[PDB]
């Protein structure tokens, strides 16, 4: 596979180099540590409006205030 | 007169068709389809589709009329009543069919039909930072999984065909 | 008001298309150990003045045309479409700030092959119109590195709009993150235009242009200064595209200055191309487009889809 | 209904007209198929647009996909038949009536 | 409507330009001069059409910058490799079967 | 053809096929019809002649067009329905084009200009997959649209069909001709109990795709494409003329064999909507199609034509032929008469 | 059809807030910490009641709060204020980040002088929680009384009674 | 360079983002009463 792959980079190094390339772009996002930072990024930017919840009475998660403690954090990316 | 725009723009088109579709040659008959794709893209530009409009000029006109007029080069031979005939039946009927939707704001060939400006049906609405048109065909990628293997496979299937059948054997 | 904006764009799009003539053959000129244009004017510059009058009042040259129609409307597309390519181009502000200016100018370039295809069409000889469709074919075949690498490099840019492209490059060139993709659309561009050495109309690997041939052609001035147009136009995408400038938005002078001097050093680049190879022969720009510059195009395509998210480096859409 | 579907329509209507009735050429009945498909494609983008529905957006983009590649089958075969017959003429075509 | 007057400003500057150049060298009278299919290549017709083979496949490829900002980003990546895969594959099968040849 | 690109190509008709059986959505329906097409013109183009060349461009031009109006149907159907579900259609004018769309697609008459030109112009293994496999996707979107479907329309059609494929074969000694006029008239039998009751129309596909492939497998093992060169048959392969001879009257509907069980179940659920002059004139016309049917066995098994001096080389010689599946397609579509209550397996 | 219901002119009348977007974005994020109550109570309004006649009241207490909010910048920071927004006013875009000094005075004169704090990256794309007095609306879309189902299958499977019969089938 | 760059340009998204949606209710109730204006206008002249 050592003498193949010298023949192939000495005769066709562009075909050489396209199959690199994309074999990088295949097996590279299942490997990088970033790949979850980008869907968190792209399932944070606010496009909607954020639809308020009626107070029942049992929801101790939500915040009632924007500046309130509770609730989801941007912490990660202001800080990375 | 210009918030007619696109009713305007409808009638150039409808002009072009019965132009090129009366046939006089594959080359002015092409001349007038880029014409009208033109205009027709023009149509969709008015409503919102940018994205869609530049896929006509890019993709239509781009390449599939580029190929028509590349092929029709090579299959005719440079250098009618019947075109010219028919060129003008299709303009009268068209610009009677003008007259009555403008003269009584509504007409019955098939269907009933407002005479109004086309402006009266948008909404009143905005949507926010984004173009729904641009992110209804983004989402090809997440939603249209089913369509694009088909679509994919459609294509490849394709260009293996154009190889089959231009092969001679 | 705005009138007179498009016409301080078009009208010295137009001045400069001549006086690109001048400095063509003044630096292929001093490259060549000679001398270009110095006698007509003072160091040349009445030479595009007098070429363009020498132009305007020569004869039409012998022959008819077969399709007098499209021998009219192929210097008008021409021209027009490389008019319009310069409406989008951010220099800070574009003349119409569109969000798909890349898209536009796409588009306007594919519609560019039917001034090619109808000048063949027009011309009585069925030789001019083999020459015709060997440009479309090469034209056509360059289009679609052209899209792919645009759309690889969009895609840290975030959308189709020029103006965003500006503040996409406000860290760092381009060029860097996207240098293969830079060569390939620089060499890629060069075959669009019909640049040397891939300008197989205007020399040889020509079937037609083969001296004492027929074929009726167009008024040469029109083609010339559309193309001209369009290198310059292709020359300042690619500055935009790859090398933007720093931009104060109290200051545009400063871009407009430093995309001005990139783009004159990037059509320069263009002359000192066409000034130092020889032609490609057809058959091996098609090879040079299709077995080496598409697929490590798709590779890098594939590349650069992927790398954003696994660098979690995706550009915003806004 | 809207006044420009009235125009659209009409317009595939001519364009079918032209493709129900051939006069000699192979690539204009193809032009009028494919005018047929400009047709079908503003219309359905407008449609799709006054709505505001959005998944819908990417159809006419399939639409324009599928007919294309359509187009470059029947480019083909009139390639095929010019290579056969010299032209690309129907009155080429009846050798199947025996 | 500012991009519609500058296309026809742009064209008209282009007519201008047409009707002098093909009108203004007809004012010096000139003396009247009175002396006195075509081959089909199949590599021309098949280069456009994989022209506009691969073109429709670039026509799915053009809505990406605006696919990555989804929140399925593991289906859109797969797609969008299998999108640019096929294209790829489109090539490999029309470079082995000699379809790519004497316009290489 | 590499025979990779054989199984590949095959796949994608048999793949666009699936998808309008199974889609939900109007654009998926059109883009199987696009697929079927794009993948079913190298298979007509087998050969490479020019009428075969013929032959896929004017099938070309009929399914490109029938396409085309259907996609005008899926149009018109959202504008006055808003949605894309495969189902009713919303508007009579879209349930017009739609019927005529299909109706092209089908071949059934008066769109039935194509189909003996076409199939003559192909060979004999294509026309087999376009008389029947091309039959199932626009059956199966008729199925789906029928609470819509004009009744005088797809009636007029369905009996303009049995009558012009009943006179089209009469004329004809070329097999690939009588096996199209015999679709266009079990295309009308299909359609003219469709809105009636569809099982009837799902068990006459049936029969009619096993008593076609048993023809065409039959003309396939024997390199017969004409009426005299069939007639040789009984010299070479004594057995093949027993076989065309009860497939043949089979088609023409003659108990007890199963040729007859789709047209007496029709004539069985069209009386009992009150129909009775309908189905009465469907019966006497298909005795046309019985008519050349017979003519067929008299040249092929019923009596002996002469044959040449070269057949007693090819006597010499066997079969090598893959007849698939054609004992039990002979089978099929002969002795399955005593097994009709089996049709419930179709509701 | 029936008659729609409109409200009256006098019911519209409402003192706006007659300033520019360089303005209000300017102010955005100080608005949406501190005019937080009124704004959510008539979005959560907006969204159940899917009428804008329903809303009015709501909506007057978001234009009067807003006045409330302006007002109390223009007594004690409106130089920085005012500095601010022209820098913001002069970008096409109206870019933050072209802003930051302005915005640091501004931020620090209405820290000091008001206690308001801004909110950070993140924080006002919170879903919040409501507390309202008004009812919830029990049929918000109009819909009429839907249609009775068909019945259910019930029972055991029997077999056929004498099979198929199909004419003289007996089984 | 892209990735610190982007990730900061996704940041200030966020930010403008977040400004929009603290003004979308005071939109939304001046948008709403806009069209109830023109709405009573129109039908005052209908009525008139
Ligand atoms: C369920 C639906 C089934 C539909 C039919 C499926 C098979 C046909 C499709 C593929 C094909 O053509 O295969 C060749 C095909 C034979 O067709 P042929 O080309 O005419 O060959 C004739 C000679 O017999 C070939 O002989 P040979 O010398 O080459 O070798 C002998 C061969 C050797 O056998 C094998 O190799 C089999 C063992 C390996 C199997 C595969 C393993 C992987 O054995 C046979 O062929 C014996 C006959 C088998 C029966 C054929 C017909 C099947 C029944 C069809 C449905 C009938 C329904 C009637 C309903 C009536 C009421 C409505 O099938 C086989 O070779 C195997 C048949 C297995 C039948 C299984 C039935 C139950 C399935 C559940
Ligand atoms: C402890 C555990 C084990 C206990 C075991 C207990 C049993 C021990 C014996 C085991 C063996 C049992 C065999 C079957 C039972 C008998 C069935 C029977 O006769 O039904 C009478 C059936 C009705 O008469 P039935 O008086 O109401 O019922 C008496 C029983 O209770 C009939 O009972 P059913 O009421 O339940 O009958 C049900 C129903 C009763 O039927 C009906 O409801 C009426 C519908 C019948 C079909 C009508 C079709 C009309 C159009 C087709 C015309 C075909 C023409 C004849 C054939 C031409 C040449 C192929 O039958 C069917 O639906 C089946 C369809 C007919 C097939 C009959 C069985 C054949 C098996 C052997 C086949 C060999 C080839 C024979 C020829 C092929 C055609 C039959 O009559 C006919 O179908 C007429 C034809 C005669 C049937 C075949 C006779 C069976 C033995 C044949 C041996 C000789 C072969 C000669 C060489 C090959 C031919 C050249
Ligand atoms: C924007 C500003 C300008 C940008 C730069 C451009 C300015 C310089 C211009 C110089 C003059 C060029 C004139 C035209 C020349 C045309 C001929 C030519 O060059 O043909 C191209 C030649 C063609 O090949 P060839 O013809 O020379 O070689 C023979 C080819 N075969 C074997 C097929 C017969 O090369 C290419 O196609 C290269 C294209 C770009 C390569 C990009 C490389 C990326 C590398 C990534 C890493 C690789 C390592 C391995 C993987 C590692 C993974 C971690
Ligand atoms: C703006 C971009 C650049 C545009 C071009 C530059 C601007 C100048 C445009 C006008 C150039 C001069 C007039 C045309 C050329 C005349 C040359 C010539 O041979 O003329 C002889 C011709 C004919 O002369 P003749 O009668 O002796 O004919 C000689 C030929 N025989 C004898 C065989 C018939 O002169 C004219 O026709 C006169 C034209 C008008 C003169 C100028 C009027 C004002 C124009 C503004
Ligand atoms: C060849 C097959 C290529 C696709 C492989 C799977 C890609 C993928 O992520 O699919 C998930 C996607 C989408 O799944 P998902 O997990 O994103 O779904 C979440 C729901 N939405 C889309 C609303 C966000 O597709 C499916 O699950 C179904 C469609 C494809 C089904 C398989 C087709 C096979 C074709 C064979 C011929
Ligand atoms: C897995 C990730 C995804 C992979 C798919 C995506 C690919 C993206 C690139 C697109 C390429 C499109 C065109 C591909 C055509 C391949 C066939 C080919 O070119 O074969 C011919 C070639 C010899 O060239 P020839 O025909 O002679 O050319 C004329 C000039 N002599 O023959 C050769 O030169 C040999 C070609 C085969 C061997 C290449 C080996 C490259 C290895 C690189 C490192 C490993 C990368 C990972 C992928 C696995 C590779 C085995
Ligand atoms: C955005 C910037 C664009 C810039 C475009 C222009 C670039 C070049 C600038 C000009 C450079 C210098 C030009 C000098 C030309 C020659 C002048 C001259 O004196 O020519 C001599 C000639 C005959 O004179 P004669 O009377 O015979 O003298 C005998 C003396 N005993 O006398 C004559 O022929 C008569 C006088 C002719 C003068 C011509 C001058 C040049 C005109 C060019 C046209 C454009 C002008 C600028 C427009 C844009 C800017 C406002
Ligand atoms: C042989 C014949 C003669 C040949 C020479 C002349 C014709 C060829 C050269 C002209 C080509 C014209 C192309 C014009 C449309 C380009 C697409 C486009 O409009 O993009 C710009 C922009 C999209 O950006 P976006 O920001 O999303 O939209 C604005 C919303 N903020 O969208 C907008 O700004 C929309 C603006 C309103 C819609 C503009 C419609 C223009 C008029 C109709 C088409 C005219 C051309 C017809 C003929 C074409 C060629 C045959
Ligand atoms: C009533 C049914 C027809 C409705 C439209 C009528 C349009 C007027 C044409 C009437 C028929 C004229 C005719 O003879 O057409 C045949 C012609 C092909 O014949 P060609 O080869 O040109 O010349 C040999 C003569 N047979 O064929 C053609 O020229 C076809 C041109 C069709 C283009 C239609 C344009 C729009 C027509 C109005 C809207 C529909
Ligand atoms: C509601 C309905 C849902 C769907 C239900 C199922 C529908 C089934 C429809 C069947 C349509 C079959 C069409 C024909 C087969 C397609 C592939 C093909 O062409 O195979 C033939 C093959 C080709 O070989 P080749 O060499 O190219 O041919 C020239 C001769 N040397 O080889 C030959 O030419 C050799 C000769 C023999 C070929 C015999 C093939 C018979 C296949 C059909 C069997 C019967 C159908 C299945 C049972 C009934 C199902 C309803």
């Amino acid at each position: 596979v050592a003498a193949f792959l010298k023949n192939v980079w000495a005769k066709e190094p562009v075909l050489v180099a396209s199959f690199a390339i994309a074999g990088l772009a295949v097996i590279l996002p299942t490997l990088s540590p970033y790949t979850k930072y980008s869907l968190m990024i792209n399932r944070a930017t606010p496009y909607n409006y954020p639809v308020p919840l009626r107070d029942d009475g049992n929801m101790p998660d939500v915040p009632s205030h924007p500046q309130d403690p509770q609730g989801p954090s941007l912490e990660w990316l202001k800080r990375l | 007169m210009m918030t007619y725009i696109v009713f305007i723009l409808s009638i150039i088109f409808v002009m072009g068709f019965v132009g090129f579709s009366s046939k006089p040659s594959p080359i002015y008959g092409g001349l007038g389809l880029i014409v009208s794709g033109g205009v027709g893209c023009g149509i969709v530009l008015n409503f919102g589709g940018s994205f869609l409009g530049l896929m006509v000029f890019l993709i239509y006109l781009g390449g599939m009329m580029v190929v028509f007029g590349y092929t029709t080069a090579m299959a005719t031979e440079q250098y009618n009543k019947v075109v010219l005939g028919t060129f003008i039946t299709g303009l009268l009927m068209e610009f009677l069919m003008v007259y009555y939707v403008l003269k009584d704001k509504e007409v019955e060939i098939v269907f009933k039909f407002n005479g109004m400006g086309d402006w009266v049906i948008y909404d009143t609405g905005d949507s926010g930072f984004f173009s729904e048109e641009a992110m209804g065909i983004a989402a090809l990628y997440s939603y249209g999984t089913w369509l694009v293997i088909v679509t994919g496979w459609s294509l490849l299937i394709g260009v293996v065909v154009i190889m089959e059948i231009t092969r001679g054997n | 008001m705005f009138m007179i904006n498009v016409l301080t764009l078009i009208i010295p799009i137009l001045l400069a298309v001549a006086f690109l003539t001048l400095v063509e053959r003044k630096v292929l000129g001093y490259m060549q150990f000679r001398k270009g244009p110095n006698v007509v004017g003072p160091y040349g510059l009445l030479q595009p003045i007098a070429d363009a009058i020498k132009l305007f009042i020569k004869e039409p040259l012998r022959p008819a045309t077969s399709s007098i129609s499209m021998f009219i409307l192929a210097p008008i597309l021409a021209l027009t479409l490389a008019l319009t390519m310069w409406i989008p181009l951010p220099m800070p502000y574009p003349l119409i700030n569109m969000n798909l200016g890349v898209l536009f100018m796409l588009a306007m370039s594919s519609l560019a092959v039917y001034s090619i295809l109808w000048s063949g069409w027009a011309s009585n000889s069925k030789y001019a119109l083999i020459g015709a469709l060997r440009a479309v074919a090469q034209t056509i075949s360059y289009e679609v590195t052209l899209a792919i690498i645009l759309l690889s490099v969009l895609l840290m840019n975030g959308s189709f709009t020029l103006s965003t492209l500006i503040i996409t490059q406000e860290q760092v060139w381009l060029i860097f993150p996207a240098w293969p993709l830079a060569m390939m659309w620089f060499i890629s561009t060069l075959a669009e235009t019909n640049r040397a050495p891939f300008d197989l109309t205007e020399g040889e690997s020509e079937l037609v242009s083969g001296f004492n041939v027929e074929y009726a052609a167009g008024p040469f001035a029109l083609f010339f200064m559309a193309e001209y147009a369009n290198i310059i136009m292709m020359n300042i995408f690619t500055t935009t595209l790859f090398l933007g400038a720093f931009h104060n938005p109290y200051m545009p002078e400063l871009y407009t200055i430093n995309f001005t001097i990139k783009s004159l050093l990037l059509s320069i680049t263009f002359l000192w191309i066409r000034a130092s190879y020889p032609r490609f022969r057809y058959d091996q720009l098609m090879h040079l487009l299709w077995k080496n510059f598409l697929p490590l195009t798709l590779a890098l395509c594939m590349w650069h889809v992927s790398l954003p998210i696994l660098l979690s480096s995706i550009p915003p859409q806004t | 209904m809207s006044l420009v579907y009235m125009n659209i329509m009409m317009a595939f209507t001519v364009s079918l007209t032209g493709l129900l009735m051939y006069r000699s050429h192979l690539m204009s009945s193809l032009l009028c198929l494919e005018g047929m498909m400009l047709s079908l494609f503003i219309l359905a983008t407008l449609m799709i647009l006054n709505s505001h529905f959005t998944l819908a957006s990417m159809m006419p983009i399939i639409l324009l996909v599928f007919a294309a590649c359509e187009a470059a089958l029947g480019l083909s075969l009139l390639v095929m038949v010019s290579n056969t017959y010299g032209t690309d003429y129907v009155q080429n075509l009846n050798l199947l009536q025996c | 409507m500012n991009l519609m007057i500058t296309l026809l400003t742009n064209f008209t500057l282009a007519t201008l330009l047409v009707t002098i150049a093909f009108w203004l060298p007809q004012l010096n009278v000139y003396s009247e001069k009175t002396s006195p299919r075509l081959p089909f290549s199949m590599k021309f017709f098949l280069v456009a059409i994989t022209f506009l083979l691969f073109d429709l496949e670039i026509a799915l490829l053009l809505p990406l910058p605006w696919a990555s900002q989804t929140t399925n980003l593991n289906t859109m990546l797969t797609m969008a490799l299998l999108l640019i895969f096929l294209l790829a594959v489109s090539l490999a099968y029309e470079w082995t079967q000699k379809g790519l040849e004497w316009t290489e | 053809m590499n025979p990779i690109i054989l199984i590949i190509i095959l796949m994608t008709v048999m793949l666009g096929t699936i998808i309008v059986m199974i889609s939900t959505h109007w654009l998926l329906i059109w883009i199987g019809f696009e697929m079927n097409m794009l993948a079913i013109i190298p298979i007509m183009m087998k050969k490479h002649n020019p009428r075969a060349t013929e032959a896929s461009t004017k099938y070309f031009l009929t399914q490109s067009t029938a396409s085309m109006l259907l996609m005008m149907a899926i149009i018109i159907n959202l504008m006055f329905s808003g949605q894309w579900t495969v189902m009713k259609l919303f508007n009579p004018m879209a349930s017009m084009l739609m019927t005529m769309a299909l109706a092209m697609k089908l071949g059934m008459a008066p769109f039935h200009f194509w189909v003996p030109e076409v199939t003559q112009g192909i060979p004999l293994s294509s026309g087999l997959i376009l008389l029947t496999w091309q039959k199932l996707a626009p059956m199966s979107v008729l199925y789906q649209i029928l609470p819509s479907i004009n009744l005088d329309l797809i009636l007029t059609l369905s009996i303009l069909s049995i009558t012009i494929g009943g006179w089209g074969g009469l004329n004809q000694t070329q097999l690939r001709k009588i096996m199209a006029y015999s679709s266009i008239a079990h295309m009308g039998w299909m359609t003219a109990v469709l809105l009636y009751n569809p099982t009837m129309t799902l068990l006459n596909l049936i029969i009619y795709i096993i008593m076609t492939s048993t023809m065409f497998t039959l003309f396939m093992a024997n390199s017969t494409t004409t009426t005299l060169s069939l007639s040789h048959t009984w010299n070479k392969a004594p057995i093949m003329t027993i076989l065309v001879l009860i497939t043949l009257l089979s088609m023409g509907g003659l108990p007890p064999l199963s040729g007859f069980m789709p047209k007496w179940m029709i004539i069985q659920e069209m009386t009992k909507n009150d129909s009775i002059i309908l189905p009465t004139l469907m019966a006497i016309t298909a005795l046309l199609n019985l008519y050349f049917y017979m003519r067929l066995t008299y040249s092929t098994a019923l009596t002996m034509f002469p044959s040449t001096n070269n057949m007693k080389m090819k006597w010499q010689f066997p079969t090598t032929k893959r007849m698939t599946l054609l004992p039990t397609m002979t089978v099929l579509s002969t002795m399955l008469l005593p097994l009709t209550p089996i049709l419930s397996i179709l509701e | 059809p029936g008659i729609v219901e409109l409200p009256s002119l006098e019911d519209l009348k409402v003192q706006e807030v007659k300033v520019s977007s360089s303005v209000l974005k300017a102010a955005a994020h100080h608005y949406g910490a501190q005019c937080d109550k009124p704004n959510k109570e008539f979005m959560l309004c907006r969204w159940e009641e899917k009428d804008p006649r329903r809303c009015l009241e709501e909506g007057k207490l978001v234009n009067q709060c807003a006045l409330e909010f302006f007002r109390q910048i223009k007594r004690h920071c409106a130089e920085p204020f005012t500095e601010y927004w022209t820098c913001i006013d002069y970008s096409g875009l109206q870019l933050f980040r072209r802003c930051r000094k302005e915005q640091a005075q501004f931020d620090k004169c209405v820290l000091d002088k008001l206690g308001w704090v801004r909110p950070d990256l993140g924080e006002l794309s919170k879903v919040t929680k409501v507390k309202t007095d008004r009812p919830l609306p029990e049929n918000p879309y109009h819909s009429r009384a839907r249609p009775e189902p068909n019945p259910e299958v019930e029972g055991d499977l029997k077999p056929a009674r004498h099979g198929s019969r199909l004419f003289f089938w007996t089984m | 360079s892209m990735m610190r760059w982007n990730r900061e340009r996704r940041r200030l998204q966020i930010e403008d983002f977040e400004a929009r949606i603290a003004l979308m209710p005071l939109l939304q109730a001046e948008k709403d009463r806009r069209v109830l204006q023109m709405l009573r206008e129109n039908l005052e002249e209908e009525a008139t």
